[PDB]
C-alpha cells in the first residue's frame, strides 16, 4: 500500500464518486426533450396548454412518474450551428406546424417545410426522431373552404375537401426524411385541445423502447 | 446613420496602418532561435527517462 | 463564526462512565474528520481517538483500546466519546480537532476550548523527543526550537508530515506550520520552519510579547500520533 | 458622403496590403531548409481520468503543473489529481450548458460559462469547508465562449454577441468592452506578460487588443472560415490560429502577415482546440476526425498523431512546465500523454 | 471405408474451418471497430471465446476419435479432454443466458436499468457463468472414479463413466439444457410480448424481433436436443440407441457452436458493414 494518508485522499475520492454515480442514477429519469419552429406557428400554445430572461427558457413539466423537460431555444438570436452541438442526444424534438400558412412573411408553409427539411437532416439529428403538431386545425377547415389550396402546391391534384388535403399536407411533410433509423410522429391538434402531454409521453415511450432494441442488437 | 460607422471604421483603418513592420527574414529568424534555444528544457519532443517522469 | 463547544466533564468514582459531546457550528461538519486530543493536569497533549468522514475509519489510542468509544452524528452535527471503567490516569482535559484532508489541505487547523475532567483514587510508536524544555526569551529577540523524532519523516512521496503548536497560557493550541514547513492561515510571517529526515527547527523572527507559551510538535506518518514533551518560553 | 467614406475605406485597406506585400521578402519555409526534423514523436496515454458522465468541453491546467479541472454538460465541475488520478473537488453548476472553464493563477479561484450568459466564479479556499459561489457576473448579450483569469482580481471574457470584456470581480461591474468583431467570437489566449490578447471570430478574422486602453491594434485575415482556437507562441511574438476549413496557420505580431499553413489533402475535417509547447518547436490540434495531431511548427509537416479517443475533442492543453499533454473528448474520458 | 472417411475428414475440417473463421471475424470485429465496441458486446466477446475453443479442440480430437476407432493417448488425456469440452459448452451456454437475461432486462426496465449496470456488473456476470460451469462439470468429471473408488471406463472407448449413475447424470443434463431453455423461451415471449407498437413497404418492428427470436430459440434448441433426449434413455436401457445416432449428435452439439457468430453477432448492420472490409 505505501500509502501515508494520503489514505484519507482516497477516501475523500470515493465519497465524491459515489456521490457522482448517485447524481447520474437519479439524472436518467427526467426526458429531454427540444421544441422548434417559427414565430405564429402555435410553438407558444402547445407550451401554455401544457401546465407548469435571456438564454435557455424551459417548461418544466412532469406525467405520470415520467420527468420532462422542454427546452425553448428561440429566443437565442445569434449563429444556430455553433450551439445545436450541445443540444443532441435529447430524447425527441417537437416541431409544431400552422396550418394557417397561406400569405407572405414567400409562403410561411413552404419557408416551415423548408426549415423542418432542414432540421431533419443536419448531421446532429440524422438518428433523433421528430414528434410533429400540426397546430391551428379549426381555422384550416374555413380557410380552405373559402380559398383553394393550389397557391401553395400548384401541383395539388385532388379532392378540395379537409381529408384530402391534410392527408396531402403531412405527406409532404413527412417525404423530408431519408435515414432509415428515425420515425415522424404526427397530430392535428386545434388552437384550444384537451390532451397534449398523453401524445408526447406515448411517443417518447415509443421512442426509448425502440433505441432499447436497438442497443441490444434485437431490432 | 451610416456616417457614424463610415467615420469609426476609416479612423480604426487610419490608426492601424501606422504600426512599424519588420522583415520576414527577422521575424523567421527569431521564432527558430527561439525553438532551438530551448530545446533542452522541452520534455516534449526529447522523452525523459522514466527515472524523473512523474506520470509512470 | 467557526466554534467548537464541549460538555460532560466533572467528578466522576472510579469504574463509573461518562459521554462526552463536541457540538460544532458553522462549517461542513459532514465532510471532516475530527479527533479527540487530552492534556494532563502537568504533562503534555496526548492523542485519544479519531473518526473519519463518513465513520469509515476509526482509530484508539493504545491506552484507550477497549474502554472508550468514539462516534459521530453528523445531521445534528455533533460528535461524541463514549468512556467506560474510567481510571485515575483519565483525569485531564479534552479536546476535539479537525482534520479535513485532500491534496494540499491543512489538517488541526482548529482546536476546540475543551472541558475538565477528574476521578478520586480508588513498541512500534515512533517516539519524539524534545530536548530542551525551557528557555527564556526577551522581546526583539531570535530563537530556534528543536523536535527530533526516532525515525525518518520523509516519505517516498516527497512530504514530511511534521506540525507545529502553540499552546499560550490558559488558552487551546494553534496550528503554527504544517507538514513541515507550510504556514497555516491567519499566523504572521514571522515564523518558519527547516530540517531534514530525522532532525527539525522551528525559527522565529522579531518574537513579541504575544507569542509566548509553549511548543509542541507532532508527527502523522503513521497512527497513533505521538506528540513531544513541548518547550516553555518565558520572559527573562 | 457614404461613398466617399467607402473609398477612402478601400483606399485605405489598398494601402495596408501593398505595405504588407513590401515588407515580406521571403518564407518560413526557404530559411528552414536546413534544420533537423523532429522524427516520430511517439506518445503513450499515462492515465485515463473517467469521473464524467456526458460530453467534456472545456479544461484547465494549474499554476503548479499538478491540478487539473473539467467541465461537461453532466452538470459538475470536477478538478482531478494528475499524479494519482484522485478526485480532490466536485462542484456542481446552476446550469448543464457549460462551454468554458478557467482555473485561477494563484489557485484560489475557478471560472465558468456558457449558453446562460454569465460567468460564475468560485472559492475554493473557503474557512467553511465546501466551496462557494462568489461572483455572478452578468452583462453579455450571448453564450460565453472562453474566459482568462489576469489575476485573483479581474478576468476577460469573450462572448457570442461579438464582444470582448474585462471585469472588476470585487465590484461586478464591466470595466472596459472591446468592439470591432462582426460574427461570434469563440476564442481567447493572454500573453505571457498579460499585457494584451488576441481573439478569433466566426468572420474569419482574429484581433490583437490591448487590455489598458481598450483599442484593437492590429487585423489579420487569412482563413476561409470561423476560427475555434487561438494560442500564443510561448515568447508571445506570435500566434496559431485552428480554423473550421480543416487548418490552422501561424501569424506575426510584428510582421502582421501570415508566416505558415499547416495542412494536408489527407485532412478534411476542422480544428476545435490548439495548443503549443515549452519551447515553440511542436504544435498540438485538436480535430474533428476523432483524434489529434501534432505538427513540426517550424518545418509544417505531420509528426505523430495522437489517437484513444472515439469522439470529437473538444479540449487540449500542455501544462506549465511541458512535462505532460491532456486532451478531452465528447466521450466523456480525458487522457495524459507523455 | 476408401471414400467415407476421407469425406467426413473433409466435412469435419470445413466445419471447423468456417467456426474458426467465424469466432475469428467476431473478436476482430469488436476489437478493432469503435462504433462496434460496447458494454453490450462483452458477452460476444466471451462467447466467441468459449465457441472458438470448442471448436478447435472437441471438433478436431472428436474426428480423429471417431475415424481411427479408439482413444490413443489413454485415460488421463481422456479424462482432460472430456472435462475441458463440457466446461467449455456450458460456458457457450451459461452466456447464451447472461445475453438473454440483459436483453430482458434492458427492454423491460428501459430508462434505470442501462445506467444502474456498470461496466463491471458485465465482467461479474462473466466471471459468474464460466466459474459456475468449471464447478459443476470439472470437478465431478476429474474425481468420479477416485470417490466412488473403482474406474469401469473401458480401454477401447472414451466416455464420461458416471452415465452408469442415473441421478446425478439426470441432475446434470436436467440443469445445463432444459433449465436454461425454458429460462429463455420465457424471457424471450416477454420481450416479444413487450415490443409491440403502442402508438394511437418496410416491415412492423415486431415482425423483425419476433423474427430474430424464432431464428436464435430454433438455431439452439434443433442443434441441442437430440443428444440430451437420447441420455435420459441411454441411462435406463443403453442397447436402444445405435452407435452411428451418438455421434450425429455428439457432432450436431458441435454445429450449434458455427451458427453463434451468425445469430448473435449479425443481426447489428455495423457488423455486415465491416464485414465487407
Ligand atoms: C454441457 C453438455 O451437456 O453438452 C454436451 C456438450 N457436448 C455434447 C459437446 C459434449
Amino acid at each position: 500500500t505505501l500509502s501515508a494518508e494520503d489514505k484519507a485522499a482516497v477516501e475523500r475520492s470515493k465519497m465524491i464518486e459515489k456521490n457522482l454515480k448517485e447524481d447520474g442514477i437519479s439524472a436518467a429519469k427526467d426526458v429531454k426533450l427540444l421544441l422548434l419552429g417559427a414565430g405564429e406557428s402555435g410553438k407558444s400554445t402547445i407550451v401554455k396548454q401544457m401546465k407548469i430572461t435571456t438564454g435557455i427558457v424551459e417548461t418544466h413539466f412532469t406525467f405520470k412518474n415520467l420527468h420532462f423537460r422542454l427546452f425553448d431555444v428561440g429566443g437565442q438570436r445569434s449563429e444556430r450551428k455553433k450551439w445545436i452541438h450541445c443540444f443532441e442526444d435529447v430524447t425527441a424534438i417537437i416541431f409544431c406546424v400552422a396550418l394557417s400558412g397561406y400569405d407572405q412573411v414567400t409562403n410561411r408553409m413552404h419557408e416551415s417545410l423548408m426549415l423542418f427539411d432542414s432540421i431533419c437532416n443536419n448531421k446532429f439529428f440524422i438518428d433523433t426522431s421528430i414528434i410533429l403538431f400540426l397546430n391551428k386545425k379549426d381555422l384550416f377547415g374555413e380557410k380552405i373552404k373559402k380559398s383553394p389550396l393550389t397557391i401553395c402546391f400548384p401541383e395539388y391534384t385532388g379532392p378540395n375537401t379537409y381529408e384530402d388535403a391534410a392527408a396531402y399536407i403531412q405527406a409532404q411533410f413527412e417525404s423530408k426524411n431519408r435515414s432509415p433509423n428515425k420515425e415522424i410522429y404526427c397530430h392535428m391538434t386545434c388552437a384550444t385541445d384537451t390532451n397534449n402531454i398523453q401524445v408526447v409521453f406515448d411517443a417518447v415511450t415509443d421512442i426509448i423502447i425502440a433505441n432499447n432494441l436497438r442497443g441490444c442488437g434485437l431490432y | 446613420a451610416s456616417i457614424a460607422q463610415a467615420r469609426k471604421l476609416v479612423e480604426q483603418l487610419k490608426m492601424e496602418a501606422n504600426i512599424d513592420r519588420i522583415k520576414v527574414s527577422k521575424a523567421a529568424a527569431d521564432l527558430m532561435a527561439y525553438c532551438e534555444a530551448h530545446a533542452k528544457e522541452d520534455p516534449l519532443l526529447t522523452p525523459v527517462p522514466a527515472s524523473e517522469n512523474p506520470f509512470r | 463564526d467557526v466554534q467548537l463547544v464541549e460538555s460532560g466533564g466533572g467528578l466522576v468514582q472510579p469504574g463509573g462512565s461518562r459521554k462526552l459531546s463536541c457540538s460544532a457550528s458553522g462549517f461542513a461538519f459532514s465532510s471532516f474528520g475530527m479527533h479527540w486530543v487530552r492534556q494532563a493536569p502537568e504533562k503534555g497533549l496526548e492523542w485519544v481517538a479519531y473518526i473519519s468522514s463518513g465513520s469509515g475509519t476509526i482509530y484508539y489510542a493504545d491506552t484507550v483500546k477497549g474502554r472508550f468509544t468514539i462516534s459521530r452524528d453528523d445531521p445534528k452535527n455533533t460528535l461524541f466519546l463514549q468512556m467506560t471503567s474510567l481510571r485515575s490516569e483519565d483525569t485531564a482535559m479534552y479536546y476535539c480537532v479537525r482534520s479535513i484532508y485532500y491534496y494540499g489541505s491543512s489538517p488541526f487547523d482548529f482546536w476546540g476550548q475543551g472541558t475538565t475532567l477528574t476521578v478520586s483514587s480508588g513498541g512500534s510508536d515512533i517516539v519524539m523527543t524534545q530536548a530542551t524544555s525551557s528557555v527564556p526569551v526577551t522581546p526583539g529577540e531570535s530563537v530556534s526550537i528543536s523536535c527530533r523524532s526516532s525515525k525518518s519523516l520523509l516519505h517516498s512521496n516527497g512530504n514530511t508530515y511534521l506540525y507545529w503548536f502553540l499552546q499560550r497560557p490558559g488558552q487551546s493550541p494553534q496550528l503554527l506550520i504544517y507538514r513541515m514547513s507550510n504556514l497555516a492561515s491567519g499566523v504572521p510571517d514571522r515564523f518558519s520552519g527547516s530540517g531534514s529526515g530525522t532532525a527539525f527547527t522551528l525559527t522565529i523572527s522579531r518574537l513579541e510579547a504575544e507569542d509566548v507559551g509553549v511548543y509542541y510538535c507532532m508527527q502523522h506518518l503513521e497512527y497513533p500520533l505521538t506528540f513531544g514533551a513541548g518547550t516553555k518560553l518565558e520572559l527573562k | 458622403e457614404l461613398d466617399q467614406l467607402r473609398q477612402e475605406a478601400e483606399q485605405l485597406k489598398n494601402q495596408i496590403r501593398d505595405a504588407r506585400k513590401a515588407c515580406a521578402d521571403a518564407t518560413l519555409s526557404q530559411i528552414t531548409n536546413n534544420i533537423d526534423p523532429v522524427g516520430r514523436i511517439q506518445m503513450r496515454t499515462r492515465r485515463t481520468l473517467r469521473g464524467h458522465l456526458a460530453k467534456i468541453y472545456a479544461m484547465h491546467w494549474g499554476t503548479d503543473s499538478r491540478l487539473l479541472v473539467s467541465a461537461s454538460q453532466d452538470g459538475k465541475l470536477i478538478i482531478w489529481d494528475s499524479y494519482t488520478t484522485n478526485k480532490v473537488h466536485a462542484i456542481p453548476l446552476r446550469s448543464s450548458w457549460v462551454m468554458t472553464c478557467a482555473y485561477a493563477p494563484s489557485g484560489n479561484y475557478v471560472a465558468c460559462g456558457g449558453l446562460d450568459n454569465i460567468c460564475s466564479i468560485y472559492n475554493l479556499k473557503t474557512r467553511e469547508g465546501n466551496v462557494r459561489v462568489s461572483r455572478e457576473l452578468a452583462g453579455h448579450t450571448g453564450y460565453l465562449s472562453c474566459c482568462r483569469f489576469l489575476d485573483d482580481n479581474q478576468i476577460v471574457t469573450s462572448s457570442g454577441d461579438t464582444t470582448c470584456a474585462l471585469w472588476d470581480i470585487e465590484t461586478g461591474q464591466q470595466t472596459t468592452t472591446f468592439t470591432g468583431h462582426t460574427g461570434d467570437v469563440m476564442s481567447l489566449s493572454l500573453a505571457p506578460d498579460t499585457r494584451l490578447f488576441v481573439s478569433g471570430a466566426c468572420d474569419a478574422s482574429a484581433k490583437l487588443w490591448d487590455v489598458r486602453e481598450g483599442m484593437c491594434r492590429q487585423t489579420f485575415t487569412g482563413h476561409e472560415s470561423d476560427i475555434n482556437a487561438i494560442c500564443f507562441f510561448p515568447n508571445g511574438n506570435a500566434f496559431a490560429t485552428g480554423s473550421d476549413d480543416a487548418t490552422c496557420r501561424l501569424f506575426d505580431l510584428r510582421a502582421d502577415q501570415e508566416l505558415m499553413t499547416y495542412s494536408h489533402d489527407n485532412i478534411i475535417c476542422g480544428i476545435t482546440s490548439v495548443s503549443f509547447s515549452k519551447s515553440g518547436r511542436l504544435l498540438l490540434a485538436g480535430y474533428d476526425d476523432f483524434n489529434c495531431n501534432v505538427w513540426d511548427a517550424l518545418k509544417a509537416d505531420r509528426a505523430g498523431v495522437l489517437a484513444g479517443h472515439d469522439n470529437r475533442v473538444s479540449c487540449l492543453g500542455v501544462t506549465d512546465d511541458g512535462m505532460a499533454v491532456a486532451t478531452g473528448s465528447w466521450d466523456s474520458f480525458l487522457k495524459i500523454w507523455n | 471405408k476408401t471414400f467415407e472417411v476421407v469425406f467426413i475428414v473433409l466435412v469435419a475440417g470445413s466445419l471447423s474451418l468456417v467456426t474458426i473463421i467465424g469466432n475469428i471475424l467476431v473478436m476482430v470485429s469488436i476489437k478493432v471497430n469503435r462504433h462496434l465496441q460496447t458494454v453490450n458486446n462483452y458477452f460476444l466477446f466471451s462467447l466467441a471465446c468459449a465457441d472458438l475453443i470448442i471448436g478447435v479442440f472437441s471438433m478436431n480430437l472428436y474426428t480423429l476419435y471417431t475415424v481411427i476407432g479408439y482413444w490413443p493417448l489413454g485415460p488421463v488425456v481422456c479424462d482432460l479432454w472430456l472435462a475441458l469440452d463440457y466446461v467449455v459448452s456450458n460456458a457457450s451456454v451459461m452466456n447464451l443466458l447472461i445475453i438473454s437475461f440483459d436483453r430482458y432486462f434492458c427492454v423491460t426496465k428501459p430508462l434505470t436499468y442501462p445506467v444502474k449496470r456498470t461496466t463491471k456488473m458485465a465482467g461479474m456476470m462473466i466471471a459468474a457463468a464460466w466459474v459456475l460451469s468449471f464447478i459443476l462439470w470439472a470437478p465431478a468429471i476429474l474425481f468420479w472414479q477416485f470417490i466412488v473408488g473403482v474406474r469401469t471406463v473401458e480401454d477401447g472407448e472414451c466416455y464420461i463413466q458416471f452415465f452408469s449413475n442415473a441421478a446425478v447424470t439426470f441432475g446434470t443434463a436436467i440443469a445445463a439444457f432444459y433449465l436454461p431453455v425454458i429460462i429463455m423461451t420465457v424471457l424471450y415471449w416477454h420481450i416479444s410480448r413487450a415490443s409491440k407498437s403502442r402508438i394511437k413497404p418496410p416491415p412492423s418492428r415486431e415482425k423483425k424481433v419476433t423474427r430474430t427470436i424464432l431464428a436464435i430459440l430454433l438455431a439452439f434448441i434443433i442443434t441441442w436436443a437430440p443428444y440430451n433426449v437420447m441420455v435420459l434413455i441411454n441411462t435406463f436401457c443403453a442397447p436402444c440407441i445405435p452407435n452411428t445416432v451418438w455421434t450425429i449428435g455428439y457432432w450436431l452439439c458441435y454445429i450449434n457452436s458455427t451458427i453463434n457468430p451468425a445469430c448473435y453477432a449479425l443481426c447489428n448492420a455495423t457488423f455486415k458493414k465491416t464485414f465487407k472490409h
